[PDB]
């Protein structure tokens, strides 16, 4: 079980990657920065590599934002009222609100960061969750969705096992880590909506990588 | 399609 | 365990607030069955009524949930306000007939995809039909669908929760019941617990575009949006990025 | 919330 989705081997992907003026553009930059280092953490993910080409190009363009959000959210367990970007900058909610993204920004703080904090989500659990998000069989175009589903299911496999002999006194650990996933989806969807708004109003400097993930083929 | 990601993935 | 007095109970509330597809005698209609349009008024009128009824039945199912009752009203209304459209989608999608590509409403009314649209699903349509199919492979049962429904309803994230932690642990056994039950019922496929638990994620995707349809639709309709539908599928506080006043 | 109020009432 803990065998084909070697938990501790995802960590070696979590870790093998984990060391302005306007809030939005600081966020959109820490984004485009994190994109590159995402394509990495993936390419270093237990089997992700093997899967077809045009397929990895899909699986990622599919959950890049939720993958990234889950990350910076985890990274911010420590900080009090805001997130901490990959660019080292702390972004407070007051900052968010001035930019009119106060409410989504807040959903991130309470439904994600706070949750992850109030439950000690570890760096492994995180990685599985992101693994799961990474392995989304329903992604359109995927050539042989069959395979991706295999992978993902194999993650619930380890993750539950993993949760099993590591926080044994906690029965529902597993459910509880998975129940942040819908919120991640919910929030990610919204964020995505705002970015398209910041784009088709052409004001925010969106760098090039983030710009590709933001443009259809 | 899309370059940078398509590529980058590889190497 | 005795954690099944609860399972057992939910399965009863679901079954009594939502009739099966196999026990319902179906009738069809031809109005708006040939092709899509902004919105067939007859269809809209039937559909809306059922909807109203169903929202009531969901509240009924709600109240029957262990502990739910004992909970703040604004918190209850909130939990329900937040989950209603979620449960509606789950429910209707379990009334899906693959072969015929149709959904059947509580009175047996049986619409094909196009009618499902012309009746008010509009844009939201091929999306709900996807979930409908995404569901078949799971071969869920009443108790499972009852539990799942109860887990969307008893959710502690919903904004404006007075006793979240109460609401959080209130749904703690539900998560356990659903795990045990799916596992005991289908030993060879233990990956069906997370698999069905996670349907909640595509679910919320749809109920999003849902509340959006509630209004973009209560436009094309010459009259008014039925009371309860409104009092349930509305109230969300302006869309961002909107700056502070 | 008139209706809802009555629904959870009785
Ligand atoms: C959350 C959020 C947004 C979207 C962000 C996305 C899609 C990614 C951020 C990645 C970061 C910030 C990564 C890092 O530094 O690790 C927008 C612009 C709508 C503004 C409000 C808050
Ligand atoms: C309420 C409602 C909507 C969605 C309903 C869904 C998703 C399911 C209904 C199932 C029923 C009403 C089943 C039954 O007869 O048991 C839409 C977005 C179209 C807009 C108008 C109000």
């Amino acid at each position: 079980a803990n065998e084909d989705m070697p938990v501790e081997k995802i960590l070696e992907a979590e870790l093998a990657v984990e060391p302005p003026n306007d809030p939005v553009t600081n966020i959109c930059q820490a984004a485009d920065k994190q994109l590159f280092t995402l394509v990495e953490w993936a390419k270093r993910i237990p089997h992700f590599s093997e899967l077809p080409l045009d397929d990895q190009v899909i699986l990622l363009r599919a959950g890049w934002n939720e993958l990234l959000i889950a990350s910076f959210s985890h990274r911010s367990i420590a900080v009090k009222d805001g997130i901490l970007l990959a660019t080292g900058l702390h972004v407070h909610r007051n900052s968010a609100h001035s930019a009119g993204v106060g409410a989504i920004f807040d959903r991130v703080l309470t439904e994600l960061v706070s949750k992850m904090r109030d439950m000690q989500m570890d760096k492994t659990e995180l990685g599985c969750l992101r693994a799961i998000v990474l392995f989304n069989p329903d992604s359109k175009g995927l050539s042989n969705p069959a395979e991706v589903e295999a992978l993902r299911e194999k993650v619930y496999a380890s993750l539950e096992a993993y949760c099993k002999h590591k926080y044994p006194e906690q029965p529902g650990r597993f459910a509880k880590l998975l129940l942040r996933l819908p919120a991640l989806r919910s929030i990610g969807l919204k964020c995505l909506e705002h970015l398209f708004f910041f784009k088709l109003i052409g004001d925010t400097p969106i760098d090039t990588f983030l710009m590709e993930m933001l443009e259809a083929p | 399609n899309h370059p940078m990601l398509m590529n980058l993935l590889k190497d | 365990a005795e954690l099944d007095d609860l399972t057992e109970k939910i399965r009863k509330a679901h079954q009594e607030t939502f009739p099966s597809l196999c026990q319902l005698g179906k009738y069809t209609t031809n109005s708006s069955a040939d092709h899509r349009v902004r919105l067939d008024l007859g269809l809209w009128d039937k559909f809306s009524e059922l909807a109203t009824k169903c929202i009531i039945k969901i509240v009924e199912f709600a109240k029957r949930l262990p502990g739910f009752t004992g909970l703040t009203i604004a918190d209850q209304i909130t939990l329900l306000k937040a989950a209603c459209l979620d449960i509606l989608i789950l429910r209707i999608c379990t009334r899906y007939t693959p072969e015929q590509d149709t959904m059947t409403f509580s009175d047996g009314l049986t619409l094909n995809r196009t009618q499902m649209h012309n009746a008010g699903f509009g844009p939201l349509t091929d999306l709900v039909f996807t979930f409908a199919n995404q569901l078949l492979p799971l071969e869920m049962d009443d108790t499972e669908t009852g539990l799942l429904s109860a887990i969307c309803l008893i959710c502690g994230d919903r904004q404006d929760l007075e006793e979240p932690t109460k609401v959080d642990k209130l749904q703690e056994p539900l998560l356990e019941a659903l795990k045990i039950y799916i596992r005991k019922r289908r030993p060879s496929k233990p990956h069906m617990f997370p698999k069905i638990l996670m349907k909640i994620t595509d679910l919320r995707s749809i109920s999003a575009k849902g509340a959006e349809r509630v209004i973009t639709l209560k436009m094309e309709i010459p009259g008014s949006m039925p009371p309860l539908i409104q009092e349930m599928l509305e109230n969300s506080e302006g869309h961002e990025p909107l700056t502070p006043s």
